[PDB]
RNA sequence: UGGUAUU
């Protein structure tokens, strides 16, 4: 009864004298009212159907920003640092590699988390599935004097698999860069997200690699270098991994 | 007066014209109205992102527009460039006027076009051979590619009356050299008369020091121009793997 | 349930003889047959399977274009039609019964067996 | 396609576990099922996709796995689990197969 | 004004997005363009409207064949070649060539080659036999965009014939595209015999 | 409605 206190109350301010009523009652629902309390995070729901009240500290500051700012980076830092740029891959090239030789080779998801120098692995091992654009900046230094180029084609998946049957002519249909190392050091080449899915998985090639092929051979000199390294640095536009799995476990997105 | 209590009412009566029946599948206005087996008989949205695309590809002249090397090798020629490898190495011993390249220029010498000469029959464009020189920065040559079109002497031949371009190697190194589309008809066959004789002779020999090659590398590749076209498609000549 | 073949013997290299397979104790028409052999003393290759209602039919690579698995279903037989026998034919020819509520093929129930020795 | 299986002779005490491993060269998602076959007699189908088990079938048999790599379990053997077990799939091209088989034999 | 750029002396590194070309200028010439058809050749839904030969099958009984569709290596199809992905309805042409019986033709990306045993399903075209008959498939398919170079890029047919008899009856399949969705350009293949 | 094809 909600009215029962309230008649206590009314029987004793109708017996009060001049020292006012001799009792007082109140009715109410209790302080431990039965409620639900349901909370979500990502991937997570906790449904509790006998819920406490929850509690703070005394006068709380729940900012978690520092003021004194010691750490001074940008916040984003550590969520945008699974996409900085990475040495993916680095190679040789003689000087008695031919024609059409393949310098490098990187398998695009996977090479951006494939060891655990790359700060990306950490973030990777927990999705199974993957979305990303790539940039990619391939370099390759010689000394003035020595001529031949390169050629850095981003070969995708599709290609990947039927490149045995593939003409090297019309290999530039590809987003390349042709890079004469008489004059550049290095070939930027963005790449998009491009494959036959809409995720790929993550611990697999197929986004396609990003191939290094020698488009004209090293003419040195002598008493000049003849081993010139080819690094390949990716740092990846846009990252979106999607699929929660367990810690570095092989699921399998795709339909036979 | 009367109106349909006049004559009995029927239902129209139309001829069909000669084969029925008859099923067109040359022309694209025929095949597009073909009766679906979808099941509302609807269409699907298409997804272009996936493919990192913002639109599809709408026009086949544009792969035609893309360099591709005249004759690819792995090797440079040994022939002394007379041969049809658009890969050939420009040595520092070659005298002026003395050719490092040449060949009669077919159109399925490039494998862009190789495809669009085994699927069209006739063709009409501007061809743009562009040479590639690869040489250090501190080589300084001439060469002077011509062409005369529709021609098939394969000889020494002066390059004075050709339509020719003196390349000066440097820091751009790329040098295009556009002919004309010139044949007798309106559109020439895709797999019949050459398109003519491109020649690279020496001006200047390459000079060179110590500390450089005394032998580059060239890589002629062509396309068409922008006002090419492919007519009439055609069954293939050879097919591809 | 209780599958029965019958047909085996000896035949000649590039013969051909056909073997039967009454069944009973189920409703035959609604489950599809095969019939797996065993060559002796080794594995378990599954020859041919035949759908439900004989319209769809299914050959394994190495007995494809030479065999021809039918079934009629009014007298419950499944019938293996085999020509141009091998010597990789000698085998013991089990006729499987497919599985119930699955949308894969799995061998229930299986006979035991006529030897064919080529 | 060809799936191998791992044992092709297994010996072992009744109450021991084997494993008998199955893997095949594509994926099949669940698609496989374990026979036993008595020397002499037909086999017998036990554990159907990959984990379900087929009635009147002992719980000593658990099979697992999915994908490329199926393990049939005998938890603890019984002088009866002494047989060829065959490991047959089903893929989408029709092209049932079978294992090697994998005799389990009395390790005396 | 003309830049030595557009007199052709360029750099091959400093071709920047792929696609983008310009003219050359010489003093007595410059591009022409001229147009001998009212529409043209080139375009991609014009050229692959046109069909191309794909198989051939002799019935000589009442079993369905499963036949794997693909873009082809040769014929005018071929140009298909020269992308990554396809996306878009296909037209089947069916010559059925029997003297009595219907040819019933059925079209899935799905492969699963099992959801064929119940034929009516997947939208069955009952050809009579002696016709032909042009059937436009929709892009029912579980990738949004297919492979060109897989052997089932156009996925699976599925013809079942209501066979007179045992006596055989053939059927010459002819694919074309209607309105295709190509995207990424690929390498050219090269000729068959090279290597 | 001879709206006696439908309306």
């Amino acid at each position: 009864n909600e009215v029962g206190g309230e008649i206590i109350t009314k029987v004793a301010d109708d017996a009060s004298n001049l020292l006012g009523p001799n009792s007082f009652a109140t009715t109410a629902q209790p302080e431990n009212k039965d409620v639900v309390q349901a909370t979500t995070t990502v991937n997570t729901t906790n449904l509790t159907q006998h819920p406490s009240a929850p509690t703070i500290p005394f006068t709380p500051d729940f900012k978690n920003v520092d003021n004194f700012h010691s750490m001074a980076y940008d916040i984003t830092t550590g969520d945008k640092n699974p996409s900085k740029l990475i040495r993916l891959d680095t190679a040789s090239w003689q000087t008695s590699y031919s024609r059409q030789y393949e310098i490098t080779t990187v398998e695009l998801p996977k090479s951006f988390w494939d060891d655990t120098r790359k700060p990306a692995y950490g973030q990777a091992k927990y999705f199974a599935a993957v979305r990303c654009g790539f940039h990619f900046q391939v370099q390759v230094n010689v000394n003035q004097g020595t001529a031949g180029s390169a050629l850095v084609v981003y070969e995708p998946k599709p290609v990947i698999d039927s490149r045995q049957y593939l003409e090297f002519g019309s290999l530039t249909n590809l987003p390349h860069v042709l890079m004469n190392l008489a004059e550049t050091t290095q070939a930027d080449l963005c790449i998009p997200y491009v494959a036959d899915t809409n995720y790929v998985k993550t611990d697999s090639s197929d986004l396609g690699q990003l191939r290094v092929y020698v488009w004209t051979p090293l003419s040195v000199p002598t008493g000049a270098s003849n081993e010139v390294d080819v690094t390949v640095m990716g740092s990846l536009l846009q990252l979106d991994f999607q699929n929660p799995r367990p810690y570095g476990e092989d699921v399998e997105i795709y339909d036979n | 007066l009367t109106a349909s209590t006049k004559y009995k009412w029927t239902r129209t009566k139309v001829d069909i014209a000669e084969g029925p029946g008859t099923m067109n599948m040359a022309n694209v206005l025929s095949t597009t109205g073909a009766q679906s087996v979808a099941l509302v008989g609807e269409r699907a949205f298409y997804d272009p992102r996936t493919a990192g695309s913002k639109s599809r590809f709408d026009d086949m002249i544009k792969i035609a527009q893309l360099f591709s090397v005249m004759s690819d090798n792995t090797t440079p020629s040994s022939s002394s460039g007379i041969d049809k490898y658009g890969y050939f190495d420009w040595a520092a011993t070659v005298a002026p006027q003395n050719m490092v390249h040449r060949n009669v220029v077919t159109l399925d010498q490039f494998p862009n076009l190789n495809l669009f000469m085994n699927t069209y029959s006739y063709f009409r464009g501007s061809l743009i051979i562009r040479l590639s020189i690869y040489a250090s920065t501190f080589n300084r040559g001439r060469l002077r590619m011509g062409f005369f079109p529709n021609c098939t002497h394969d000889t020494q031949l002066e390059l004075d009356n050709a339509i020719y371009t003196i390349c000066d190697i440097g820091s751009d190194n790329s040098f295009e050299l556009t002919i004309p589309y010139s044949f007798s008809t309106w559109m020439r066959k895709t797999h019949g008369h050459q398109l003519g004789l491109f020649q690279v002779e020496v001006l200047n020999r390459l000079t060179y020091n110590s500390s450089s090659p005394n032998k580059v590398h060239c890589i002629v590749q062509g396309r068409l121009g922008d006002d090419a076209k492919f007519f009439c498609p055609t069954g293939s000549l050879v097919s591809f793997q | 349930v209780q599958l029965l073949e019958s047909g085996g013997g000896l035949v000649q290299p590039g013969g051909s003889l056909r073997l039967s397979c009454a069944a009973s104790g189920f409703t035959f028409s609604s489950y599809a047959m095969s019939w797996v052999r065993q060559a002796p003393g080794k594995g378990l290759e599954w020859v041919s399977a035949i759908s439900g209602g004989g319209d769809s039919r299914y050959y394994a690579d190495s007995v494809k274009g030479r065999f021809t698995i039918s079934r009629d279903n009014s007298k419950n037989t499944l019938y293996l039609q085999m020509n141009s026998l091998g010597a990789e034919d000698t085998a013991l020819y089990y006729c499987a019964k497919r599985l119930g509520r699955v949308a894969e093929y799995y061998f229930d129930y299986w006979g035991q067996g006529t030897l064919v020795t080529v | 396609i060809q799936m191998t299986q791992s044992p092709s002779t297994l010996s072992a005490s009744v109450g021991d576990r084997v494993t008998i491993t199955c893997r095949t060269s594509q994926s099949i998602s669940n698609w496989l099922a374990w026979y036993q076959q008595k020397p002499g007699k037909a086999p017998k189908l036990l554990i159907y996709q990959a984990s379900t088990l087929e009635n009147g079938v002992p719980s000593r048999f658990t099979g697992s796995g999915s994908g490329t790599e199926f393990s049939l379990t005998i938890s603890s053997l019984q002088p009866d689990d002494f047989a060829t077990y065959y490991c047959q799939q089903y893929n989408n091209y029709m092209a049932l197969t079978f294992g090697g088989g994998t005799k389990v034999e009395i390790k005396r | 004004s003309i830049s030595p750029n557009e007199l052709g002396l360029t750099s091959a590194q400093d071709d920047g997005p792929l696609g983008n070309e310009k003219p050359n200028y010489f003093l007595n010439f410059r591009t022409m363009n001229v147009d001998i058809f009212t529409v043209s050749h080139t375009k991609v839904d014009n050229i692959f409207g046109r069909a191309w030969y794909v198989t051939s099958h002799d019935f000589n009984n009442g079993d369905t064949w499963r036949q794997k569709l693909t873009f082809p290596k040769e014929g005018h199809g071929m140009l298909s070649q020269f992308f990554a992905y396809f996306t878009g309805e296909i037209n089947i042409h069916i010559l059925y060539m029997a003297k009595q019986g219907f040819l019933r033709v059925a079209h899935t990306y799905d492969t699963e080659d099992n959801r064929k045993t119940f034929l009516s399903s997947n939208g069955v075209i009952t050809i009579p036999a002696g016709e032909q008959m042009t059937l436009s498939v929709p892009f029912y398919s579980n990738k949004p965009l297919r492979t060109v170079r897989h052997d089932s890029a156009l996925g699976f047919l599925m013809c079942r014939p209501s066979m007179h008899g045992t006596t055989r009856t053939t059927v010459e399949v002819y694919v074309s595209l209607r309105c295709p969705n190509f995207f990424f350009p690929v390498p050219a293949p090269k000729p068959t015999g090279s290597r």
